[PDB]
């Protein structure tokens, strides 16, 4: 017999060495980000919606969209109020921060990421700046009960096409298990001012969904 | 205060990382398992490391920064068994509890946690780390743990900082975490800190209280700790007056060097005497002017001990009130004076001479 615990104490002593190795394995990069996987899945993951998005250059309004706006009139059948009027912004863009630029990179990418972030920020700032103008320029095609939601969708979709392109530039570079602290915080504060812009909007609002429902969920940060 | 009934504390330095494994779904009597779970953390930053996927046992998991309310403040917190609750390294008392016994897993015993059901699962880390100060360096952010993960594996020369607003509690917490991970590290890396540090010596005193608190239930580790300024400068002067082969030489070096010789002379080194002398508190203690803390020093198999004041017999109050007293027929003022006159005459010395007869404790 050996009733004393010291046997198990020694066993713990042994185990302890592993601790650091285990933790390091628990902090190494991760192979892929399922959020980006979901993006790639949904991108043209529903009937032919890619082909309408001829819009480009990330800084454009009513780029001959009226052709697509006709099909948005047809979409007007749906209760487009299911669309969120707010932009999830950070709550979608978080996965992009899971990249230590010191590795799997020339350390150059984060710069372009911040540039794209400020781009989209100014985009949405102009959207808030001119929404009513945009309302009228598309109301040209006829008022609709949910024209506000239609405009919101137009904005979000046109953004999303560029977002798809931008993501496919990175093309599933290996992410870290955790985001960059400073990039995350910068995103956080810029999202603060962005939601402040939504507050400054001060507007008020004016099933066979499953396909378009996929993109609606994705806009609404379904997970 | 005290911990409310039906709450338990588990200390583990390992809890510096979130122990995703251990927790199990609580259930009420009647096996009413509560897969709804909510967790509370010092900061939103803490959430960024913590993964929902680790807990298939639960269908519903949520996490929030703690905030110290007012209206619920009670010795007995509010109860809500409808959800399991966890607090991880909490700073401040909690006013609400989950299903069944609530449990907290934390590195650090706050005073709030004293009168509490507590377990530690402790283990000794043998490797004491060190500070160093030169006035190459690794700039370590003063708060974020894993920002420099594996850098703390690779290097040994760690610079530290803080932002002005920082809660002292947060400072202590981060420092504790760093020291634990260092004690796990295989070599004594060197601290460097860019702060006025007087408040850091204050916080060190806090750490002393904390370690004692632990030791109330603890592993009695031989944990290294030091006075950091008075001592520091003194030892620096000591080295300077000696030859300085290494201005970076650790104190423990000199300590052990004297250890080599103490027993053969059976008497107390002045270095160790000045230690436990010029600490504010753990010493002769200018905090309260307490030289009364004389050291009784013992060694294996001895029939006797070495006091601050000479040999003593074992387990007795340092000096007998009775003795072969210093009978005044010696130490007669008159005799002392005469001798002094003789001496001064011979020396041709005008000033600066004083003498005192010796005195004796238990033994002569």
């Amino acid at each position: 017999e050996d009733v004393d615990y010291e046997k198990e104490s020694k066993r713990r002593k042994l185990e302890d060495e592993d601790f650091l190795k285990l933790k390091a394995l628990e902090f190494s990069k991760d192979i892929v980000n399922e959020k980006l996987q979901k993006i790639i899945v949904v991108t043209d993951g529903m009937k032919r919606l890619y082909e309408y998005c001829n819009c480009k250059n990330s800084l454009e309004t009513l780029p001959s969209a009226a052709n697509y706006g006709s099909l948005l009139k047809r979409l007007n059948l749906y209760n487009l109020d299911h669309i969120e009027m707010n932009v999830n912004f950070y709550e979608l863009l978080f996965p992009l921060t899971l990249y230590n630029d010191n590795d799997n990179s020339d350390k150059t990418l984060s710069h372009q990421l911040v540039n794209y972030i400020f781009l989209a920020s100014n985009y949405f700032q102009n959207c808030a700046k001119n929404f009513n103008y945009m309302r009228e320029t598309f109301n040209v095609f006829g008022p609709f009960k949910q024209i506000d939601f239609m405009v919101m969708f137009v904005i979000k979709f046109n953004f999303l096409c560029d977002m798809r392109n931008f993501a496919k530039l990175i093309d599933e570079l290996v992410p870290n298990k955790q985001p960059n602290m400073r990039i995350h915080s910068v995103l956080v504060m810029r999202d603060k001012i962005v939601k402040l812009a939504f507050s400054n909007l001060q507007f008020q609002t004016f099933r066979n969904t499953k396909h378009l429902q996929r993109l609606i969920m994705l806009m609404n940060a379904n997970y | 205060m005290e911990c409310p009934f039906q709450i338990q504390v588990c200390i583990s330095d390992r809890f510096f990382a979130f122990p995703h494994n251990l927790v199990e779904p609580q259930s009420d009597v009647g096996n009413k398992l509560i897969e709804n779970l909510i967790v509370y953390v010092p900061t939103d930053d803490d959430r960024l490391y913590i993964d929902k996927k680790q807990f298939p046992k639960f269908n519903s998991v949520l996490v929030y920064r703690h905030e110290h309310d007012v209206n619920i403040d009670s010795r007995s917190p509010k109860k809500t068994a409808s959800a399991t609750i966890v607090y991880w390294n909490p700073l401040v008392p909690i006013t609400e509890i989950g299903a069944g016994e609530t449990r907290v897993f934390s590195v650090l015993l706050t005073n709030n946690l004293f009168y509490c059901n507590t377990m530690i699962v402790h283990h000794e880390n043998p490797k004491c780390p060190i500070e160093f100060t030169y006035p190459n360096l690794r700039p370590i952010a003063c708060e974020i743990p894993l920002s420099h993960f594996k850098e703390l594996v690779e290097s040994n020369d760690f610079l530290l900082c803080f932002n002005l607003e920082t809660s002292t509690m947060v400072k202590i917490l981060s420092l504790k975490r760093i020291f634990c991970i260092f004690q796990y590290r295989k070599q004594p890396a060197r601290y460097v800190i860019n702060l006025p540090h007087e408040e850091i010596d204050n916080l060190y005193n806090k750490l002393n209280w904390e370690r004692t608190r632990r030791l109330m239930k603890g592993d009695v580790p031989s944990n290294c700790a030091t006075v950091n300024r008075s001592s520091l400068k003194y030892i620096k002067q000591a080295q300077s007056l000696l030859g300085i082969p290494d201005y970076s030489q650790t104190v423990v070096d000199f300590v052990k060097m004297f250890q080599k010789i103490i027993f053969p002379y059976q008497l107390v080194p002045n270095v160790i005497i000045k230690l436990n002398n010029f600490d504010q508190m753990v010493s002769s203690a200018p905090n309260k002017a307490e030289p009364y803390k004389k050291i009784r020093l013992f060694c294996k198999n001895d029939s006797i001990a070495i006091s601050s004041s000479g040999i003593v017999p074992i387990n007795m109050p340092d000096f007998s009130p009775p003795n072969t007293f210093d009978y005044s027929d010696y130490a007669n003022r008159t005799n002392i004076n005469f001798v002094t006159q003789r001496v001064l005459t011979d020396g041709g010395f005008s000033s600066g001479i004083t003498v005192t007869p010796v005195k004796y404790n238990y033994y002569l």
